[PDB]
């Protein structure tokens, strides 16, 4: 029964810490390990996940009540299992629906995607580990949760499975696994979906989980017209900066609320898991490019007048900066490299947001570009260090 | 001679073991018909260039060997381009600049210099035919996968009904972009070297 | 201005190595070391900058339809004219460097034989002809395409150097993993597709 | 003097600190010389089991380093010659008995500074004190014919549970000054005495220069001192010696006899009365720590916990460059969801554990790895503990990948295994970077 | 028509390109002769046009260097300290030249290509390497598949040799048949057991090969040698026989054969440590050379052991000589082991693999094996086994002398 | 031996140039015919005449399709070689083209050719419709199409996009047969004779005369199509020609 030894070892180590002792120098070791690091990152996104489920349910219910009423709404509820299951479990689908019903609908829409991505990615990881006679790394939990939190609520399960398969096998496993790749696996899977099935991950019919509802998101609305165009058609109210900051807007499950993401990011940064230098660089680049665009101005491209705070609260900027750009493996391994990496991420994200009409948001593409170019930053820093060493550090 | 001419297909692939003729493999592989026409053109050009170089291998001055070989290759490619414009105009338009880039294709020049220069005309012709056959095998595999999974079609014939035409299959847009060819070639090399471990690099 | 936009487009938006798969053989062969990749990129930059304008001048003077003489178009000599011009330029540059500038030949002249008939130069010239460019426009386009190719090769070299710590399965080690890395790089570079600069 | 402050490092707050008071200590009947602690040392034996040896008598020579003699710290009968796998000399053990000893020339305290370099080298080699010197790069015993223009005297000890060098040196100030004078005569360049702020006996020679180093543990390492004062490379080689060996050199050149007495801090979480004790070089630790450790399964370590040798079996003897005995508990226990519980009584460089909230806490650290072996994920722990001007993440990745050329370019030649001990401690992947560095240095030396 | 204009333009473009290339070559490429300096000696200098290899240039000049593999960067014995010039070091060269040696300036002569002025320093010992035309003396079979051949220099500048060295011999195109081989009845029975005479060789290309010597220094103007016929492997007899081996076996008394000068560094250290010799088959030649040099020319008192591994009794030679030497001096002890003795052998002594028997008999009870100098020479597999055994016994590479090549 | 090298190179160049020039000159006519027939097939397809095979395509195009040149500024027919005309080259040339201001350039096309080419579908001594080539910038590339307009000048018989580079599935649906067929019967201009064709998001009202369902999830391409039609139905486009045709310009 040695074939399933990897799975048995993974389960045993998950339940109990191993009793291994040191064998060489440094007979004492730090208490922190990959398990704790990955679990801390995984828990840091729990507030974002819960608010995302709540917001998805609330937006879906509002759109449903804005589009249908009475027997037509009942027919829609009966036609959708996401709706009649919520009704069955005590969650009303009416306008006077509580936070509990909204969270239940969000769960019905999110948990299937999370389960599918987790199962498929874990199967691929286990297959690779068993075939190559390795142990199971702990980063898959973070990869799966982050992938599940950056997709529209209405994503097909087969599409989610294909995306996670690509992100896990093509970007990580073929490179040896966790800690041995250069690209972000979750963002690689999301980009695979982006460029393979755009119709399901873009437009106006995917960011709100309501049947027959068409509504643009904040970035698209700002692109069309400008700041005055930000209106929530479901409720007919202007989208305020406070609304976007708290996360009461359509979009991906885990991206909407900047406040919850800020809380989780603050916790992980205080614990030292996430590099604050990368976050600072991202903020510096975003602010600089946004201010430059505002100063230059434009009479045709409304995005040119988007303030830095609006850039911060709109789209998946906060989620990317806090959890996707801080991936230690895909970032620079030097402090100066981290600064340059963050600055490049921010600049590229703002540039794709503004001067690229095809894509309303560009945080994922910017992070992929920065992942490609980070080794060059660390190489430049290392070459400077080597020159200093050859100079005997000025001695 | 069958083994000698079939060796380039798998034993010594121009794209899977040698790094040659990758531009056309990555670009033209969008459609199976274009891949097939490119395969035929490369086979013909390589075979004819090898044959002529072997015919006048002894009389070629060394100081202008590269120019003499490139002149023959360019003349053959120009003739092929004119032929593809006269017939198969749509395929020629789809191929675009890569028909002309066949001249700079590494396979043709490498075979001409390594084999045709110091080999008899008929063996050089056979070597060119085999190298083109292997290049075409790689191109055909990649293009078949790309076209099938990106359009539900083979040689323009529907094989998978698309949803847009009242079908059941949603085409994979990424199969019509650059990364698809890269990934397909990488995994094809993986499979080839898994079935032939002797080619595994260190 | 127009030239700045053209340079930016030819560097980022129009990237030869990944967008058009031009020069991929040397791209995947010489990307092992960052210094070697930088030298090869500089060589490609200089060769493209010295070839595209000469090819533009030759095309305008002779190969253009009806330019040389009324009712006569020699567009069927495009390929041989361009490839021969490039072959002559690369060889003469490699020889003059080896003669007068030994350090320059050692730094860059080593790679010129690989650029003599490289696909990147021919593809750039072919795209320039298929488009409409002046002499200055051709110079800027050649320089920008060379810079973009250098950027792509240097990024690939950096990634490959970083991958010294990776554990690639046998059979995928080397050419296959390089191909997968190039595909991921193309994915990352697709960010500029929608820009119409 | 000239003060250099280190901001990046880690002072391990391990429980059981020494009392910093010198005690008589137990009686040692077995004294051993460990053959595996000398880098690149292939021994040609000069004694056999049952042979009678005097103090400062050669037991074996070095094939790879001709002229280097390893002498007996004590006079008595050779009882064991322990050879491990591939007949690697694990240790040569001598039962102590008698007073017979070898003697050498002696000089007045006012002549040592003017002694000839050749005479000093001859006396040191004959007495065996030459092996006290270690060459950076490669941390090997210097060649007899070789010379260096920088001798680093480590008069400070920042290792956890380490004795205070000031207390030891105050007893032997005259010997320390004599050793400093001898080192000043021997060195072609300068003698950098690296110390803490507290005063120490001072030599009058212009060559000897006192340098004060402040900060956490890495401040006390000869590697850090070399990096900050005399950067080393293939073309520039420095020598390293500790204050106890300097006292021994001074005693040798003052009295004509080898000085083998040492003061070692016996301290640890499982030590009833941690304190400094007098002992002899190569003393048997099973007898040194006898009737002084709490019951249970424990590990005795010669050297600090960060960098030391597990004193078990043939290696159960005090090392040549170790001035400390650390006794720790064996952490073989398994607990349910231990990696998830709040970090009360858990120490970490990161703030992921509750322990860091309670300042001044002391942890009864064990030998547990606190996790399985995983790939290296650079969360930034190495930079927090590496003070040297280097890229620790990239250097450690090169060491893991076995890229000797890149490691040398990144500064692997200025490092010893003790320099990467904190990196090993803080690594979440549980890499032992000392072994990787030693392998890289061995490959570099063999190739060059 | 446009055909004429197109043809004219094509011809003009091609002619312009060719003329530009020719003019660039004429005005940039230097055609001057390249000068190679040896030890900075004007008398010992070479002039040659660019091209070829440095080894070929040196051979044409007259100075010879070890070419055991005959080029291709395999043996690596060709080593020249190029102080300046010669270009960088190739990856194939790096396979045998370490980083320290490369920094010192060592390069492979057969791999380095001469194109410009280069200065290299070569030890004066190389000037002692000369090419001679020796005469055959005896070609009597000495075993079933091992023969002793004695080539004598015609008193022409016979440079003294060193024990343990080897020479290099070139055989031009020729044709030989196994029938011409000389085999007394004792070995001819085994030879005809499988009708090994059915084989024949036809060399269509001169071949250069390096063979060890078998004569101690006290022997003047004599080059003894041992040759093992490279018979086709029993598993695949269809493969052709050994070119050089068959040619040497087909030689006749009085025939003139070309030989090169002394080569190799397989010399004994000038110490007093115990010596252990591990020979087998053709290794008997160098082992005998070393033993006779140490016991006759020097008459050293060091303890010496010689373990020889023969496939069968019929493969044992020089037994009487070694027994007489051991009787004369007890400091030398010999012990031969038969790995695969035939039933007719009736051997009663040591059997099995030489390394295993040596380890079980002597090294197991030896107090300080690391202090013993182990010289060995035999098949590659035997060398690997002995090296592995010695390493397991903690013997360093310095004390182990082997012809790695 | 420089003479031998010169002889061999010049002889090889002579033979290669002879064969290359022979092939090129021989195949020039066939290549021109192939390109012409490729254009003719699409023109006939938009006209609504079924044609299979090169011979049938040529015969039907010669019988029915009548090319003509129209000056945009005046809207009157202009004499010239309509069949062998390249409006793209004419637009590229500054002398034969006009630069457009930002307000004028609704379709984001830099230059407008002074003289365009239209095709009259002759039913026999009578025109049944006029096919106009329009084009405008899309999200990724420039999209070209043929619009067939009845003799009244206010009805769309058919539309086809014969050159586009939009993303398949999202932006490529302009080539969808259903989307193209939906265009039949629409009114280019309203009662006031102004651009009235509209692309409406989320479908169009049933029975609408000027509303066309947009491209799902492709609002940018739909906007490009809207801008193309708005420009090419205005004064700077075929507005004057269509106005003339409405009053019996063709008949
Ligand atoms: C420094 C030095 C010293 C040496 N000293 C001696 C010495 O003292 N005595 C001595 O005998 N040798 C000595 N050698 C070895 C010698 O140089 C030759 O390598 C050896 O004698 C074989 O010569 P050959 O002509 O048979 O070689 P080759 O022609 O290279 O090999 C012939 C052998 O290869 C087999 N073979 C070839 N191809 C195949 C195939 N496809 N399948 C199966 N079998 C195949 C043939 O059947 C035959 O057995 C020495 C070598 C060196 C470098
Ligand atoms: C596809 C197959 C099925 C799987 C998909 C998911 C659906 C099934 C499982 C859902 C889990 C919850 C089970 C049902 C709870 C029902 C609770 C209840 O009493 O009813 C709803 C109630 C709110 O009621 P109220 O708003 O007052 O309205 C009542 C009438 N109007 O509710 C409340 O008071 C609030 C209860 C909210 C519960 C849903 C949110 C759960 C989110 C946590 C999931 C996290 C798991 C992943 C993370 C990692 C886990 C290790
Ligand atoms: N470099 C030099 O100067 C010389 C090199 N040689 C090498 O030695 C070879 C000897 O060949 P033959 O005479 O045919 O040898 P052989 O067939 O007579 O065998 C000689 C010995 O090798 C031993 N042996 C073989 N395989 C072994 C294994 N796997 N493990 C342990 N012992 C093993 C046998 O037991 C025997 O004792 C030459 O062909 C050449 O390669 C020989 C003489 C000089
Ligand atoms: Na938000
Ligand atoms: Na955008």
């Amino acid at each position: 029964h040695e074939k399933w030894f990897a799975l048995y070892e993974a389960a045993a180590t998950l339940f109990y810490t191993p009793g291994l002792v040191t064998k060489r120098s440094s007979h004492v070791r730090d208490s922190v390990d990959l398990k704790r690091i990955m679990i801390m990152v995984w828990l840091a996104v729990f507030p974002a996940m819960f608010w995302g489920m709540y917001n998805a349910g609330g937006q879906a219910i509002a759109a449903l009540n804005h589009l249908y009423s009475g027997d037509q709404l009942a027919a829609i509820v009966a036609g959708n299992w996401h709706y009649w299951l919520t009704e069955m479990l005590g969650g009303t689908m009416s306008s006077d629906a509580g936070w509990g019903s909204k969270m239940l609908l969000g769960a019905t829409y999110f948990l299937p995607i999370y389960a599918t991505v987790f199962i498929v990615g874990g199967f691929w990881e286990v297959l690779f580990c068993m075939v190559r006679k390795h142990e199971v790394n702990e980063g898959f939990f973070v990869t799966s949760i982050l992938f599940a939190l950056i997709v529209p609520p209405t994503l097909p399960l087969w599409q989610a499975a294909l995306g996670i398969t690509f992100g896990v096998v093509v970007a990580k496993e073929v490179f040896g696994g966790t800690g041995r790749n250069f690209l972000n696996p979750a963002l690689a899977g999301r980009a695979f979906l982006f460029f393979a099935y755009p119709a399901q991950i873009s437009g106006d019919l995917v960011w709100t989980a309501a049947d027959g509802y068409s509504g643009a998101t904040a970035l698209s609305q700002w692109a069309q017209g400008g700041a005055g165009a930000l209106i929530n058609n479901a409720t007919g109210q202007t989208i305020t900066w406070m609304d976007a900051f708290i996360g009461n807007i359509p979009g991906s499950i885990g991206e909407v609320s900047t406040l919850a993401l800020m809380i989780g990011a603050a916790f992980i940064v205080y614990m030292g898991i996430a590099s604050w230098r990368i976050i600072g660089g991202v903020m510096i680049g975003m602010i600089l490019l946004s201010t430059l665009f505002n100063v230059i101005g434009s009479d045709t491209n409304a995005m040119f007048n988007m303030p830095w705070h609006w850039h911060l609260v709109l789209g998946g900027f906060a989620f990317g900066m806090f959890f996707m750009a801080t991936d230690p493996v895909s970032a620079s391994f030097t402090n100066s490299g981290k600064w340059a990496y963050g600055i490049l991420i921010g600049v590229m994200c703002v540039l794709i947001r503004v001067v690229n009409p095809a894509y309303p948001e560009g945080m994922m593409l910017a992070i992929l570009f920065a992942n490609l170019f980070a080794p060059l930053f660390d190489h430049v820093v290392v070459e400077r260090n080597i020159k200093r060493r050859l100079a005997r550090y000025g001695k | 001679l069958k083994k000698s001419v079939l060796a380039p297909v798998l034993d010594n692939n121009p794209i899977a073991l040698q790094v040659l003729g990758v531009c056309s493999a990555l670009a033209v592989t969008t459609k199976l018909e274009t891949a097939f026409v490119m395969t035929l053109a490369v086979m013909f050009v390589t075979a004819l260039s090898n044959f002529f170089v072997s015919l006048i291998r002894n009389h070629i001055p060394n100081s202008v060997r590269i120019i003499v070989q490139m002149a023959i290759i360019a003349s053959l490619v120009i003739v092929v381009d004119q032929i593809l414009k006269a017939y198969l105009y749509d395929i020629s338009k789809q191929l675009s600049v890569f028909v002309g880039l066949i001249i700079t294709n590494c396979i043709v020049m490498g075979r001409a210099e390594a084999f045709a220069m110091k080999s008899e005309p008929i063996p050089s012709f056979i070597d060119g035919i085999g190298n083109g056959l292997g290049y075409g095998f790689v191109l055909m595999t990649v293009g078949f996968f790309r076209e099938l999974l990106g359009s539900g079609k083979l040689f323009g014939l529907e094989v998978l009904p698309l949803i847009s035409n009242g079908g059941w299959y949603q085409p994979n847009g990424l199969m019509l972009l650059a990364p698809s060819a890269f990934f397909l070639i990488g995994f094809m090399i993986w499979a080839i070297r898994t079935f032939k471990p002797e080619q595994v690099e260190a | 201005e127009h030239y700045i936009s053209l340079l930016v487009k030819s560097i980022f938006i129009e990237n030869m190595a990944l967008s058009f798969f031009l020069g991929m053989c040397t791209f995947l062969a010489v990307s092992k070391k960052v210094k070697t990749s930088f030298g090869l990129g500089i060589a490609v930059i200089v060769v493209l900058t010295i070839s595209v304008p000469v090819n533009n001048l030759v095309y305008n003077l002779v190969l253009k339809p009806d330019a040389l003489v009324e009712g006569v178009d020699l567009s069927f000599l495009n390929f041989i004219t361009f490839i021969g011009v490039i072959a002559a330029l690369v060889q003469i540059l490699e020889m003059i460097l080896d003669r007068f500038f030994p350090p320059l030949y050692n730094a860059l002249g080593i790679f010129l034989p690989l650029i003599t008939v490289n696909c990147a130069i021919f593809g750039g010239v072919s795209f320039m002809v298929q488009r409409d460019y002046s002499f200055a426009e051709s110079v800027v386009y050649g320089f920008g395409s060379g810079v973009g190719w250098m950027l792509a090769i240097v990024a690939l070299a950096g990634i490959r150097e970083k991958m010294k710590y990776s554990d690639v399965p046998p059979g995928l080690r080397g050419l296959g993993i390089t191909f997968i890395t190039a595909g991921l790089m193309a994915l990352g570079f697709m960010s500029f597709s929608g820009v119409q600069l | 003097p000239h003060m250099i402050t280190i901001k990046k490092g880690l002072d391990l707050p391990i429980a059981g600190t020494p009392s910093q008071v010198i005690s008589d200590g137990k009686a040692i009947k077995k004294v051993a010389l460990l053959g595996e602690e000398y880098v690149g040392m292939r021994p040609t034996m000069h004694v056999r089991v049952g042979d009678e040896v005097k103090k400062a008598q050669i037991l074996f020579e070095d094939k790879k380093n001709p002229g280097v003699k390893f002498t007996s710290p004590v006079s008595g009968k050779v009882v064991e010659i322990n050879r491990g796998a591939k007949r690697v000399l694990q240790s040569v053990v001598i039962e102590v008995a008698g007073d017979d000893q070898v003697t050498f020339d002696k000089f007045e305290a006012n002549q040592l500074a003017s002694l000839n370099r050749d005479a000093i080298k001859t006396q040191l080699v004959e007495s065996g004190l030459w092996t006290a010197f270690r060459t950076r790069p490669f941390s090997k015993v210097p060649a007899i014919d070789s010379t260096s223009e920088a001798i680093f005297v480590t008069a400070m000890d920042t290792n956890p549970l380490a004795a205070e060098p000031t207390v030891v040196i105050n007893e032997q100030s005259e010997a320390f000054v004599a050793g400093l004078d001898v080192l000043s005569a021997l060195t072609t360049g300068k003698v950098y005495v690296c110390k803490k702020g507290t005063s120490l006996p001072r030599s009058q020679q212009p060559n000897v220069e006192e340098h004060v180093f402040d900060g956490p543990h890495p401040a006390g390492l000869a590697g850090t001192h070399m990096h900050f004062l005399y950067p080393v490379s293939a073309d520039h080689v420095a020598w390293s010696i500790n204050y106890q060996d300097v006292i021994a050199v001074g005693q040798l050149f003052l009295t004509g006899e080898l000085y083998t007495q040492r003061v070692v801090s016996l301290a640890g979480p499982v030590v009833n009365k941690p304190r400094l004790v007098r002992t002899v070089m190569g003393a048997s630790l099973e007898q040194l720590v006898d009737s002084e450790i709490m019951p249970g399964e424990v590990r005795i370590i010669s050297g600090s916990v960060l960098s030391g040798t597990k004193a078990t079996g043939p290696h159960a003897y005090l090392g040549r460059y170790h001035l400390q005995v650390s006794v720790l508990r064996e952490g073989r226990d398994k607990e349910l969801f231990g990696w998830a519980m709040p970090g009360k009584n858990k120490f970490s460089v990161t703030r992921s554990f509750l322990g860091h909230l309670f300042k001044g806490q002391v942890y009864n650290m064990t030998t547990t790895t606190n996790g399985s072996d995983r790939s290296m994920v650079p969360i930034g722990n190495y930079e927090k503990v590496m003070p040297l001007d280097m890229e620790p993440t990239l250097l450690l990745r090169d060491l893991c990948a076995g890229d000797s050329d890149s490691a040398v370019r990144l500064g692997a030649l200025e490092l010893d295994e003790e320099d990467l001990a904190l990196c090993t401690f803080v690594c979440p992947g549980k890499y032992e970077y000392g072994q990787l560095l030693r392998e890289c240095l061995d490959k570099i030396e063999k190739e060059g | 028509s446009t055909i004429i204009f197109g043809v004219v333009m094509f011809t003009l473009i091609i002619l312009a390109l060719v003329l530009v290339i020719l003019f660039a070559k004429s005005k940039l490429v230097p055609t001057g002769d390249i000068t190679i300096s040896i030890n900075g000696d004007p008398e010992k200098a070479i002039v040659t046009q660019p091209g070829g290899k440095l080894l070929t240039a040196l051979a044409g000049a007259g100075v010879f260097v070890s070419s055991a593999c005959g080029g291709g960067g395999s043996c690596g014995q060709c080593r020249v300290k190029i102080k300046s010039g010669g270009g960088d070091i190739l990856p194939t060269e790096l396979d045998h030249i370490s980083k320290g040696e490369a920094r010192e300036g060592e390069r492979l002569a057969c791999q380095v290509a001469v194109k410009a002025d280069m200065d290299l320093e070569l030890p004066e010992e190389i000037f002692g390497v000369k090419k001679w035309e020796c005469t055959v003396i005896s070609n009597d079979n000495k075993a079933t598949f091992i023969k002793e051949l004695k080539l004598a220099i015609p008193d022409g500048e016979s440079v003294p040799f060193r024990a343990g060295g080897y020479i290099q011999i070139e055989a031009p195109a020729h044709h030989v048949k196994y029938a011409d081989f000389d085999v007394p009845e004792k070995y001819r029975g085994d030879w005809d057991k499988f009708n090994l005479f059915r084989y024949e060789s036809k060399v269509d290309e001169p071949i250069i090969r390096a063979y060890s010597m078998a004569n101690y220094p006290e022997e003047f103007g004599i080059i003894m040698l041992n040759v093992r016929i490279a018979t086709p492997p029993p598993n695949n007899p269809n493969v052709p026989p050994g070119q050089m081996s068959s040619y040497i076996w087909s030689l006749k008394a009085g025939d003139k054969c070309t030989i090169s000068g002394p080569f190799g560094e397989f010399f004994a250290k000038d110490t007093d440590a115990e010596m252990v010799f591990i020979g087998g088959g053709a290794g008997m030649a160098p082992m005998r050379s070393h033993i006779f040099d140490q016991l006759k020319r020097l008459k050293s008192k060091r303890k010496m052991s010689y373990w020889y591994g023969a496939r069968s009794k019929r493969e044992m030679f020089y037994v009487e000589d070694f027994d007489g030497l051991a009787a004369e001096n007890d400091n030398f002890v010999w012990h031969c082991a038969l790995s695969d003795p035939q039933p007719e052998d009736n051997w009663t002594g040591y059997t099995g693999f030489i390394h295993n028997v040596l380890y079980e008999n002597y090294l197991k009870d030896h107090e300080a094996p690391e202090d013993c100098e182990y010289y060995m020479c035999g098949p590659p597999m035997m060398n690997a086994a002995v090296i592995n055994m010695l390493k397991n016994l903690g013997v360093e590479e310095e004390n182990i002398l082997l012809d790695d090549f | 031996s420089i003479k031998k090298t010169l002889f061999v190179v010049i002889a090889l160049s002579l033979v290669c140039s002879i064969i290359v020039s022979a092939a090129a000159v021989g195949l020039r006519d066939k290549q021109k015919e192939n390109a012409a027939l490729d254009k003719q097939s699409k023109i006939l397809q938009v006209a609504g005449i079924e044609a299979k095979g090169s011979k049938q395509i040529v015969e039907l195009f010669n019988k029915s399709i009548e090319p003509r040149l129209v000056d945009f500024n005046t809207g009157d027919f202009v004499e010239g070689d309509a069949a062998n005309y390249d409006q793209r080259k004419a637009a590229k040339e500054a002398s034969e083209s006009i630069k457009l201001t930002a307000e004028q350039d609704k379709a984001k096309i830099q230059r407008r050719a002074n003289v365009g080419v239209v095709y009259l579908v002759k039913d026999g001594d009578k025109t049944s419709k006029v096919i106009l080539p329009v084009h405008g910038n899309g999200l990724w590339s420039m999209m070209y199409a043929f619009v067939a307009v009845e003799t009244d000048g206010n009805t769309v018989s058919g539309l086809t996009y014969y050159e586009q580079g939009e993303t398949p599935g999202l932006g490529g649906e302009v080539e969808n047969p259903a989307w193209r067929a939906q265009w039949v019967g629409k009114k280019l201009f309203d009662e006031n004779h102004k651009p009235a064709i509209k692309i409406v998001k989320g479908g169009a009202p049933q029975g609408s005369e000027h509303g066309v369902d947009g491209l799902s999830g492709a609002t940018l391409t739909s906007n490009g199509v809207q801008n193309t039609f708005d420009f090419w139905l205005g004064d700077m486009g075929f507005g004057p020609f269509l106005t003339k045709v409405r009053d019996g310009g063709l008949n």
